[PDB]
């Protein structure tokens, strides 16, 4: 049915605007920094049924950590986050590991590498290699471009079922029902963003 | 509600709601747990919360309550320990030391709460961190002792223990000062003789969970501890027999053996050698006996992902590699050990099969390795030649796809244009092809055979699918250049022969596109042989002109993108008459350029027309190169010719198809421009003035828009679309002036012209109307020829300074390239006409210093970094004054400005990127006033006169870190600031120096004599 | 879904108008498609996010609704709907739909207006 997974990593990687666009398909601009923690439902539909992740969406600033490991009791599931634009922030991953395998010692864990839509990538494909003794799954990924961002959640999926040819589907779409003014003249006249982007 | 009656600490702490609270946040949802949550983070902040924890500890019926308990004297153990009463340590050591007994003598709640035991053992260890072995000498003795009285007291001490070592050597470097990390691990090395007994005798004694978490603790000491505790007792018998055997046992044994291989070990002893052998050769013999033989099909094993063989055939891997690696040499002399050796490889071999991007990686970076050893060390490619024969066939059965390949199979089977760029694939793909090159190298003959057999059984259908023509294609382009060109020749004719039979007869817009895409990636990857074959290259060439007009979007991309590729290579070919030819290639190419371009879209036009520069500079004689020029632009030039017609006349708003077709006149200028450099200049001369005029009216429309619409103005097509004009010109004069020789003519014929009609408009715009292109743009201009128009610079700086800074100064969010473009324009002003500065009204030079501080506290790197560059750098230009009144004023108005705020960054925690640069600029700032180099004094008699700057410096730090961190004692100041300033000479120790302050800062009563380190 | 006729697919960018705050929000990347019931005939929009499949528009092309130029695009259009049911329950939004070309924006106009004439019938 349920699973909960942890999401850890350091402020500004990306950890709730990551969520958000699983969430609601949005991409948040702007930075507001996690409070302790953010505790959201997030579906997928399987060809092996439906699988419900409740994701805590933790804090990474240290002055918002709240109950910092705390978070971690009887998680089953991981997402490590980093951003491969910013080196300290690959260089703090075996921290937050640490912290996070001392309360949950053997649960599936995913190390993602934020941000690769920024040209100017700091933390070189060829250094990340952190995952590797400790069986860590590793992707690059963008919030921002999508690039790879359905890749963890379909691995976790895979290992928490138990089953290594899970896929995504669509469900079925049941058949839709049959100051209005106002309102839309306020959208019509507020411009669309990233009018430059390809879509 | 009720759940916030906890937070009354004017009332007895009411357990059952705690616990209600706590079960509340861990398992229910919504507004209920948000609200939980919000309490039970306020309960524990609460700096008194500490002392519930022996009543929450004793009184809760929930784990979760005790858990946060345990976080709250964390907290206090790691932050404030020295800050209590000598009773109140002693009793919380007491009661921590208390529940783990307890804890572990009830065999349910050993069982059962395993989370909290851990975090117990945690909590303990915090504590000895801050009390152990100085004020609790017997804590190892007394835990051996313990670990007698009970197997599960003796395994949760393994546990202690490992988390110690953990704390001590993995991660002490962030956490502790270098002189406090020096004296744990000393304190647990003098102890690890007896540690290391207790360990040992519980492994030859063999409790299966009290095993593994032995091993666990292994595991961690092997990180650190002296060879001779593994090799001088038989503990590696153990590890590679006994412990291989059982499947709970094995998974960390493993990981122990992979450290083993890692130990510092001499190289000159027989008997360690053999040693070395012997456990590698157990523990093969328990694989294949216990595990699996090495036939097995590692890959299918893998995939069914039953367990732990995923990571287990992970760990494998890892162990293999780093053994090998290391010691293959110790397998390649002796006949008896050569089974062994190839056995291992065999396994490697299988592992390779797998399909795990990542585990191939890991496998592959093996491969490099050997490969490179063998390309090198003599005598020892023969011992693995049917290794790499079936490597050969792994990696060329597994190429990825190559980023110049733009098509791929849809979820529909359809083969289409890639959506976006595999980015996370280009590492790989030069893995790959690193390896197959030295592959190839070592046995050419097997190579040759492998690909021209595989390709023969795509042709007569045996072995034909999208995949295996594409995994072959992809990896005959990866191995060019390992071939003599005599060879090569050949094998590029019969590969060639076969794929254009291939393209024959395998029809439809999908099979044409797979078949297309590999031939182009091919014949791109094979420059060597164009250039040796002309009539062939002229083929290619026309048939990617042909592909120019392709339905199909991905191969009609592609094709654009091969010319250029192969352009880059051959271009000297198209600028020489050809024997056989009329004229040369590239005459023919201009000629046909209109219908050759006629279904592109604009962006591959202006590929297409960069790449002709790029064949037009091969030519060096100036008149005929001119020329050639000349007939390029002859198109673009003759619209632009039309357009100053219609805007000469008029000047009114141009329609958006005009619009279109001034930025697509520009950009081709722009991609020529790219490609021939200083040889662009009479193109770019032909069009100069016209286009500084174009940019005057396309800026009046902008601002009569905005005028008329509002900011919103500025979001529309038309106007986006004449911004893109601005900014193309923006971009031309950048790239030609990047490029040029001739910086005479730059500065008499470009400069002022560009300045005039760039300067006001950008400073007398509304911000949102202003490109940071124009910053760019400068940039380059006074990074070319800066030293040559100081008075251009100054009109630059006045123009944009001031109010790109009010842009800027409110956040550090808004207008975010104005900010990057901004810095980077400063930066090389500062640089090269630093006079600039100089000449600048003291307001304003006040605002400049206030900009490059400002600079300091984003977090953003491209901003960050280039602001203590130009911190570093005006210091250097100051300091290079000497004694002159400009610069005993910049002292006296701003040393103690840049001191504070640099010490500011360091110490904020949240700029922790540019620690190293701020470091540089701090000891630059100190060594100033220690080696006497500022004239003046840096006080005014607020201190008697006659002192030294020197002296005042440490008083003006020693107050200034006195009320910034008053939790610090005057004595860990006074220390602090004698060590950094003695060290402001050697970077490294001054680091070190700055490392341990913000250590110490985070936590009470850290010891002066820390820094004394060295 | 094959109960239905596929009557035109194109790639798009489907936004949402948050009012509360006075911004557009991505809702999803996909192919969007009008499908005609062949039972009864109505002709929907349905459009699925690319990879992980999900529904982010469901509802019918009604004749009442019209498509509006934003005033930041040449190839986008924002309408009003009344009832998507993308997420569970019926609900209100004003929508906009990017495309990739203003040729692939004209385009769905046209089909657009065809289908509202279908559901007309
Ligand atoms: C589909 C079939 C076709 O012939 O069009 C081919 C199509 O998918 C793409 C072809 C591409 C991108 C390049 C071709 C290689 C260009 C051609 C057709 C070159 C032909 C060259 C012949 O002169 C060639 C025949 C062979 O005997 C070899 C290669 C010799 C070379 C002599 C030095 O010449
Ligand atoms: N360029 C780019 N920016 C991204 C990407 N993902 C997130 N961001 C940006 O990075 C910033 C921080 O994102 P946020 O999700 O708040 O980070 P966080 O890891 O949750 N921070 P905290 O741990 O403090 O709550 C935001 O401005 C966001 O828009 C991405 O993939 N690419
Ligand atoms: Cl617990
Ligand atoms: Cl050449
Ligand atoms: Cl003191
Ligand atoms: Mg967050």
């Amino acid at each position: 049915v349920q699973f909960k997974l942890v999401l850890v990593g350091d402020g500004g990687t990306g950890k709730t605007t990551f969520v958000k666009r699983h969430l609601t398909g949005e991409f948040e601009k702007k930075y507001v920094a996690t409070l302790g923690v953010e505790v959201h439902p997030l579906v997928f539909h399987t060809n092996r049924g439906p699988i419900k992740f409740n994701v805590w969406d933790t804090a990474g600033q240290e002055k918002f950590g709240g109950l910092r490991d705390g978070y971690y009791i009887q998680a089953q599931c991981a997402i490590i986050m980093f951003d491969v634009t910013s080196r300290v922030t690959y260089k703090n991953v075996p921290n937050w590991h640490r912290d996070l395998v001392r309360v949950c010692e053997n649960i599936p864990i995913v190390l993602c590498g934020n941000k690769v839509d920024i040209k100017d990538r700091k933390v070189k494909a060829k250094s990340i290699v952190f995952h590797r003794k400790k069986n860590l799954q590793y992707y690059d990924i963008s919030a921002k471009s999508n690039y790879n961002f359905e890749k963890p959640f379909l691995w976790l999926a895979r290992k928490l079922i138990g089953d290594p040819n899970l896929e995504f589907v669509a469900m079925p779409a049941l058949a839709p029902p049959e100051q209005y003014e106002h309102d839309l003249e306020v959208a019509q006249t507020t411009a669309l963003p990233d009018e430059d982007d390809d879509l | 509600g009720a759940m916030e009656g906890i937070l009354d600490f004017s009332n007895d702490l009411d357990i059952a709601l705690l616990d209600q609270v706590v079960s509340t946040f861990y398992q229910g949802s919504g507004v209920q747990q948000k609200q939980a949550q919000e309490i039970l983070t306020k309960f524990q902040d609460n700096p008194d919360a500490w002392q519930k924890a022996d009543q929450i500890l004793q009184f809760s019926t929930n784990p979760q309550s005790k858990f946060i308990a345990l976080s709250i004297l964390d907290k206090l153990i790691t932050r404030k320990w020295k800050l209590l009463p000598n009773d109140h340590r002693i009793g919380i050591r007491n009661f921590v030391v208390g529940m783990i007994i307890s804890m572990c003598q009830d065999d349910e709640v050993f069982k059962t709460q395993k989370n909290l035991i851990n975090k117990s053992d945690l909590t303990l260890v915090q504590i000895l961190k801050q009390e152990w072995p100085q004020n609790w000498p017997e804590f190892i003795p007394e835990l051996i002792g313990s670990s007698s009285s009970s197997v599960n007291v003796c395994e949760n001490n393994m546990i202690v223990l490992k988390l110690l070592s953990e704390e001590v050597f993995d991660f002490s470097a962030e956490q502790m000062t270098q002189a406090k990390a020096l004296h744990l691990k000393n304190s647990m090395s003098k102890e690890f003789e007896q540690i290391f007994k207790l360990c040992f005798q519980v492994l030859e004694q063999g409790s299966s969970s009290l095993i593994v978490a032995t091993l666990e603790s292994l595991l961690r000491y092997l990180h650190w501890i002296p060879y001779r505790y593994i090799y001088e007792t038989n503990i590696l018998e153990l590890l590679s027999t006994k412990f291989m055997t059982s499947p709970d046992t094995r998974a960390i044994t493993l990981k122990c053996l992979t450290e083993v291989s890692n130990l510092k070990i001499p190289q000159d002893n027989d008997l360690i050698k053999r040693q070395t052998v012997l456990f590698f050769q157990n523990t093969l013999q328990q694989i294949a006996t216990s595990v699996m033989p090495v036939t097995a099909d590692l890959k299918a094993t893998y995939a069914n992902a039953n367990g732990n063989d995923q990571s287990f055939l992970q760990d494998l891997a890892m162990f293999l590699t780093t053994y090998l690696a290391r010691n293959r040499a110790l397998l390649e002399s002796d006949e008896s050990l050569r089974e062994l050796l190839l056995n291992a490889h065999q396994y490697l071999i299988q592992l390779s099969k797998i399909e795990e991007r990542e585990l191939f990686k890991t496998t592959l970076d093996y491969w490099h390795n050997l490969v490179a050893d063998l390309f090198y060390e003599p005598l020892k490619k023969h011992i693995y030649e049917e290794i790499c024969s079936q490597l050969r066939l792994v990696i060329i059965e597994n190429m990825v796809r190559p980023e110049e390949v733009l098509v791929v199979e849809n979820d529909e089977g359809e083969i289409v244009r890639e959506f976006v760029k595999e980015s996370d694939t280009i590492q790989l793909y030069k893995s790959e092809r690193e390896v197959l090159v030295y592959l190839t190298h070592l046995n050419v003959i097997d190579t040759e055979e492998i690909m021209i057999s595989k390709l023969a059984r795509q042709i007569d259908g045996s072995e034909w699918s999208w995949h295996n023509i594409n995994t072959l294609s992809w990896a005959i382009g990866s191995i060019s250049g390992t071939m003599s060109e005599d060879t090569e020749k050949r094998f590029v004719v019969t590969v060639i022969k076969d794929l254009l039979d291939l393209c024959v007869k395998k029809r439809g817009k999908d099979n044409k596109a797979v078949v297309a895409s590999d031939i182009m990636y091919v014949v791109g990857q094979y420059p060597r042989f164009l250039k040796a074959h002309w009539n062939f290259l002229r083929t290619v060439i026309l048939k990617l002109f042909e592909f120019m007009h392709e339905t199909h979007e991905g191969v009609q991309d592609m094709a654009c993108d091969t010319f250029i590729k192969i352009v880059q290579k051959c271009k000297y070919h198209f600028v020489i008459q050809q024997p056989r030819e009329s004229e040369p290639f590239i005459q023919t190419i201009i000629r046909d350029i209109q219908k050759t371009t006629a279904d592109l879209q604009p962006q591959q036009v202006h590929t297409f027309y960069k790449a002709c520069g790029i064949i037009i500079s091969e030519e060096r004689s100036v008149a005929e190169r001119n020329r050639l020029l000349s007939d390029l632009m002859q198109l673009p030039n003759m619209a632009w010719d039309t357009i100053v017609e219609q805007s000469t006349a008029n000047p009114l708003l141009l329609d958006s198809e005009t619009v279109k077709i001034i930025a697509n006149i520009i950009k081709t200028n722009v991609a020529v421009c790219t490609s021939m450099g200083a040889d662009f200049y009479p193109q770019l001369g032909h069009i100069y003035y016209n286009m500084l005029q174009l940019y005057r009216a396309v800026s009046s429309m902008i601002s009569a828009q905005v005028a008329a619409e509002g900011l919103i103005a500025t979001k529309t097509p038309k106007v986006r679309g004449l911004r893109t004009i601005k900014k193309e010109i923006l971009k031309l004069v950048e790239t030609y002036i990047s490029k040029a020789r001739n910086l005479d003519d730059v500065v008499k014929v470009l400069v002022e012209p560009l300045l005039n009609a760039v300067l006001e408009d950008y400073m007398n715009n509304v911000p949102d109307a202003r490109d940071a292109e124009v910053l760019n743009c400068m940039t380059t201009v006074v990074e070319k020829v800066g030293h040559m128009i100081p008075q251009g610079v100054i009109l630059i700086l006045q123009s944009v300074f001031e109010c790109t800074l009010d842009m800027i100064n409110k956040d550090f969010t808004e207008y975010p390239e104005h900010r990057v473009e901004f810095y980077k324009l400063l930066k090389v002003i500062n640089e090269k006409s630093f006079a600039a500065f100089l000449e600048l009204p003291p307001a304003a030079f006040k605002l400049f210093v206030d900009a490059i501080c400002w600079a300091f506290k984003h977090n953003n790197r491209d901003v960050e970094v280039n602001g203590l560059q130009i911190a570093l750098d005006l210091v250097k230009n100051i300091e290079r004054m000497g004694n002159v009144p400009f610069a005993n004023e910049f002292h006296k108005n701003y040393f103690f400005i840049f001191v504070s705020e640099t010490f500011f960054v360091l110490t904020d925690s949240d700029h922790k990127s540019g620690f190293s640069k701020q470091a540089l600029l701090l000891m630059k700032l100190i060594s100033l006033v220690y080696d006497n180099k500022i004239s003046v004094p840096l006080y005014q008699a607020e201190v008697p006169q006659g002192t030294s700057n020197q002296v005042y410096l440490s008083q003006y730090l020693a107050n200034m870190l006195s009320n910034a961190f008053p939790h610090l004692t005057s004595e860990q100041i006074a220390s602090f600031l004698s060590a950094l300033t003695k060290q402001c000479k050697d970077l490294v120790v001054f680091k070190g120096t700055l490392r341990d302050f913000l250590v110490q800062i985070k936590e009470v009563g850290g010891d002066p004599t820390d820094y004394l380190f060295a | 879904e094959e109960d239905e006729e596929v009557l035109y697919k194109v790639r798009a960018k489907l936004f949402r108008f948050d009012k509360d705050a006075k911004e557009w929000k991505e809702r999803g990347t996909g192919d969007c498609k009008f499908l005609k019931n062949k039972k009864t005939n109505k002709v929907r929009i349905l459009m699925r996010r690319d990879k992980t499949l999900k529904i982010c528009a469901n509802h019918i092309i009604a004749p009442e609704y019209t498509l509006k130029p934003n005033v930041g695009s040449d190839r986008s259009w924002v309408y009003a709907c009344t009832a998507d049911i993308a997420e569970g329950e019926a609900e209100a939004f004003t929508f906009a739909i990017r495309f990739g070309s203003k040729e692939n924006a004209d385009k769905f106009k046209e089909e657009f207006e065809k289908a509202q004439e279908i559901n007309k019938k």
